[PDB]
RNA sequence: UUCAUCUAGACAGCCGGACGGUGGCCAUGGAAGUCGGAAUCCGCUAAGGAGUGUGUAACAACUCACCGGCCGAAUGAACUA
C-alpha cells in the first residue's frame, strides 16, 4: 500500500472512515512500477531501469491535483525520472 | 539588455491586435492564494505585473497602429497590470473581487479600519482561555466553550493592528489584510 | 564532531564483521579502540547532602508523562514535551520519612544533540542516579529496549550486574601472564593480549576467577570510569493483556508490570523500588532535644558507617568529630560509644560530639 | 590602472509578496530545504532555490535569494604609488 508514509485526503466528521489516496508522488510509482513496488525494497535499492513501460499517463493528472491544465502530460513524463531515482521511464531528458 | 529584450517582445506581441486594454494596481497581495485565479483564467487574460518600463510602454509605438498608446505615459506611479480578452469584460469584475481572502496582518501591520469584537460563540474546547491576560479580556467556559463575557475595544483609528492584542483577531475570523485587486482605469482598443 | 563519526566507523564494520578465529583478533583489537573512543565522552566523589536520585527512561509517550505526572503529584505545562531539554526536575516525594527526588531523562534517548555541551550534563547528572525505571508499552517494547541498554552501555552504566572478580595487578618483567580459576569458554590468550595491547599493558598478571567476557575484563581495567547499580523495568498499557501470561510477566526479573491511567500495581512499584533502594534512615540527636523523627538523613547500605555519616553531614564533621553515642541495634547496649569505623543500621538514633 | 553594473532606473534603504509539481530518492523516531546520505529538472510570472539561514520529535511559525513599488544618479571589485 505504499512503502513511503503516504498522505491521504482524509477528513473525520462523524462516520467518515475511507482509505482514499490523493494521487501522491509515491503511489503513481506503486501503480505503474511492477508489484515488487511495496515489497523487496526493505534492504534492497533499485536505481536501474530507462523502459518506456507506458505513454499513456496522462490519464492520471484529472486526479493529480490539477497543476498544468494548458500542457497535457509534460509535466508527468518529463519532470519524472530525475527525482524519481527508481527509473528514467523517458529517453527525452534525464 | 538581450536578457531582458524578450519581455519587450512578450508585450509587443500582446500589443498588436488585442482589443480589450486593462490596467489594475496590485500593491498588496497574498500571490500564492491569487495565482489560483491565474489557473482559473487559463486563456482568458494573460497577465502582466510588469517592470519600472512604464516610460517607453507609451514611447515605443512608433508603427502607432493604436496611436492612444500614449495613454498612460503620464502614469508612471504603482504596480500597473495588463490583462486583456475578446469578451465582455463586465463578467470578469464580479470574479476578481470576490476573491478577498484574507491573512493576518504582519504581525502587526497596518489596521483597514476601526474594529470592533463583540460576544460571539466559536466553539473550540478550552485552549487561549488561560492566555486572555494581555488585553484582559473576560471569557468564560460553559459546556466545554468559549464565550466573550463583556465588550472590550481592541483596536481604534489612528492605531494600528498588535501583536498581544490582536493575534487573536482571525481567531474572531476578520478579514484586515485583503487589499483584493482593484479596478483603476478601464478603456477598449 | 569527529570522535561520534569514528565510533560509528567502529560500530558498523564490526556489525558487518562475522564472528570466527580470523576476525577475532581484529576484533579484539577494536573493542578497546573503541572503549578508548568512549571514556573521552565521558570525560568532564558523591557527598549530595540532598536525599536521593531516581531517574525515569523511556521514549516521550502519554502513558509515562501520566505516570510521572501521578508520581511527583504535580501538574503545569510545555516542560514534559520539549525533547532538546537534558532534564527535569520539579518533583520530590516523601516516602517513610525520606524524600526522593525524580528525573525525567530525555536526553540519554539522543543521537542529533549527543555530541553538544549539554549532552554532558545530561549523562554525567543520569549516571549519578540510585535507580532507573526503564519504561516501556508491553505491545512494543523490544525495539526500544533494545537501544535503551545499547546507549547505557555506551555510556558506561551497569544494569542489575556486579563488578567481575577480575584481578589484575602490574610487573615489569615476563609479559602479559594469566591464572585461571574456572575454565574459560569464551576468551582466548590471542584476545588477552589483543585488550592488553591497546592500554600499553608491557608486563602484568591477570586472575580470572569466573567466566568473564570481553566487555566483563573491559569493565575491570575501567573500574574507576563505570559504575554498577540497579535498574527496573516498567511495563505499562497493560491493560490489552491477560492475567495468565501477567504471571508469566512476573517471572521477568526486575519487571513490574502497571497500567497507569487506571493506577494499577502503583503499590508494588512503590515496594519494589524501596526494595531495591536499599536505603537506611538515620535520625539525628542534640543534647538537649529528642530527635524529631521528622526528617531523617538516609543512607546507602554499603555505605552506613559513622565516618561516612559525618562526612554527609559535612566535610568538616569528620575533622571536628570527637566520638558518637547510638541508639539502636548497631551496638550492644545502648548507647555506647563509638568510632567512625562503626557501622550503623536502620533507623538508629545517632547523636555526634563536637571536639 | 583594468574590469564590470547603471535612466531597457544601479548601489543602499524602506514596504509587498516569496507558488505548485513534490513530504524529490534512501536514512525511519523522523526530513515538506533545512540531525544526515547519493542527487538537481520543470510550469504561473517580472520573480520565487527539489533551497541561505532562526527553527519542529517531525509540520506549520519567522528569515533570505528573487523580483516588484518609492527614491533618481552614479555604484561594485582587484591592483598601483
Amino acid at each position: 500500500k505504499g512503502i513511503k508514509v503516504t498522505v491521504q485526503l482524509k477528513i473525520q466528521n462523524r462516520q467518515a472512515a475511507a482509505s482514499v489516496v490523493p494521487s501522491a508522488s509515491s503511489l503513481v510509482i506503486t501503480a505503474l512500477k511492477e508489484p515488487p513496488r511495496d515489497r523487496k525494497k526493505d534492504k534492497n535499492v533499485k536505481h536501474s531501469g530507462n523502459i518506456q513501460l507506458d505513454e499513456i499517463i496522462e490519464i492520471a493528472r484529472q486526479m493529480r491535483d490539477k497543476s498544468f491544465g494548458r500542457t497535457l502530460a509534460s509535466v508527468t513524463k518529463e519532470i519524472l525520472g530525475t527525482a524519481q531515482s527508481v527509473g528514467c521511464r523517458v529517453d527525452f531528458k534525464n | 539588455r538581450e536578457k531582458k529584450a524578450e519581455y519587450f517582445a512578450k508585450l509587443r506581441e500582446y500589443l498588436e491586435e488585442y482589443k480589450s486594454l486593462f490596467v489594475v494596481g496590485v500593491d498588496n497581495v497574498s500571490s500564492q492564494q491569487m495565482h489560483e485565479v491565474r489557473k482559473e483564467l487559463r486563456g482568458r487574460a494573460v497577465v502582466l505585473m510588469g517592470k519600472n518600463t512604464m516610460v517607453r510602454r507609451a514611447i515605443r509605438g512608433f508603427l502607432s497602429d493604436l496611436p492612444d498608446f500614449e495613454k498612460l505615459l503620464p502614469f508612471v506611479k504603482g504596480n500597473v497590470g495588463f490583462v486583456f480578452t475578446n469578451e465582455p469584460l463586465t463578467e470578469i469584475k464580479n470574479v476578481i473581487v470576490s476573491n478577498r481572502v484574507a491573512a493576518p496582518a504582519r504581525a502587526g501591520a497596518v489596521a483597514p479600519e476601526d474594529i470592533w469584537v463583540r460576544a460571539v460563540n466559536t466553539g473550540m474546547e478550552p485552549g487561549k482561555t488561560s492566555f486572555f491576560q494581555a488585553l484582559g479580556v473576560p471569557t468564560k467556559i460553559a459546556r466545554g466553550t468559549i464565550e466573550i463575557v463583556s465588550d472590550v475595544k481592541v483596536v481604534d483609528a489612528g492605531n494600528k493592528v498588535g501583536q498581544s492584542e490582536a493575534s487573536l483577531l482571525n481567531l474572531l475570523n476578520i478579514s484586515p489584510f485583503t487589499f483584493g485587486l482593484t479596478v483603476v482605469q478601464v478603456y477598449d482598443n | 564532531s569527529t570522535t561520534v563519526e569514528k565510533i560509528k566507523a567502529i560500530e558498523d564494520e564490526m556489525a558487518r564483521t562475522q564472528k570466527n578465529k580470523a576476525t577475532s583478533f581484529h576484533l579484539g583489537q577494536l573493542k578497546a579502540k573503541l572503549a578508548k573512543l568512549r571514556r573521552e565522552l565521558l570525560t568532564s566523589d558523591v557527598a549530595r547532602t540532598g536525599v536521593a536520585s531516581v531517574g525515569f527512561v523511556g521514549f516521550p509517550s502519554v502513558g509515562k508523562s501520566t505516570l510521572l505526572s501521578k508520581l511527583t503529584g504535580t501538574e503545569s505545562e510545555a516542560a514534559e514535551y520539549e525533547f532538546t531539554t537534558l532534564v527535569t526536575v520539579p518533583g520530590v516525594i516523601r516516602y517513610k520519612g525520606a524524600k526522593i527526588q525524580m528525573l525525567d531523562l530525555p536526553g540519554i534517548i539522543d543521537g542529533a544533540k549527543d555530541g553538544r555541551g549539554r549532552g554532558k550534563q545530561v549523562i554525567a547528572v543520569a549516571r549519578t542516579c540510585n535507580l532507573l525505571f526503564i519504561i516501556l508499552d508491553v505491545n512494543k517494547p523490544l525495539h526500544h529496549k533494545q537501544i535503551i541498554e545499547k546507549e547505557l552501555e555506551g555510556v558506561g552504566i551497569r544494569l542489575n550486574k556486579t563488578p567481575p572478580d577480575i584481578l589484575i595487578k602490574k610487573k615489569e618483567k615476563g609479559g602479559i601472564s594469566i591464572t585461571n580459576t574456572v575454565p574459560l569458554t569464551h576468551l582466548g590468550n590471542d584476545e588477552i593480549r589483543a585488550v592488553m595491547s591497546e592500554y600499553r599493558i608491557n608486563s602484568a598478571e591477570i586472575a580470572f576467577r569466573c567466566d568473564a567476557t570481553v566487555d566483563d575484563l573491559i569493565d575491570v581495567l575501567e573500574a574507576s570510569s563505570r559504575r554498577y547499580m540497579p535498574a527496573i523495568y516498567v511495563l505499562n498499557k497493560i491493560d490489552s493483556l491477560s492475567i495468565e501470561e501477567l504471571e508469566l510477566l512476573y517471572r521477568i526479573p526486575n519487571a513490574v508490570p502497571i497500567s497507569s491511567g487506571q493506577d494499577w500495581n502503583l503499590d508494588e512499584l512503590l515496594q519494589v523500588m524501596w526494595d531495591r533502594l536499599n536505603l537506611v534512615r538515620i535520625y539525628t540527636k542534640p543534647k538537649g532535644q529528642i530527635p524529631d523523627f521528622t526528617d531523617p538523613v538516609v543512607l546507602r547500605s554499603d555505605r552506613c558507617s559513622v565516618k561516612d555519616f559525618c562526612n554527609q553531614i559535612h566535610k568538616s564533621l569528620v575533622d571536628d568529630f570527637r566520638n558518637a553515642l547510638v541508639y539502636g541495634s548497631s551496638v550492644k547496649h545502648q548507647p555506647q560509644y563509638v568510632g567512625l569505623s562503626h557501622i550503623l543500621e536502620d533507623e538508629d538514633v545517632v547523636t555526634i560530639l563536637k571536639k
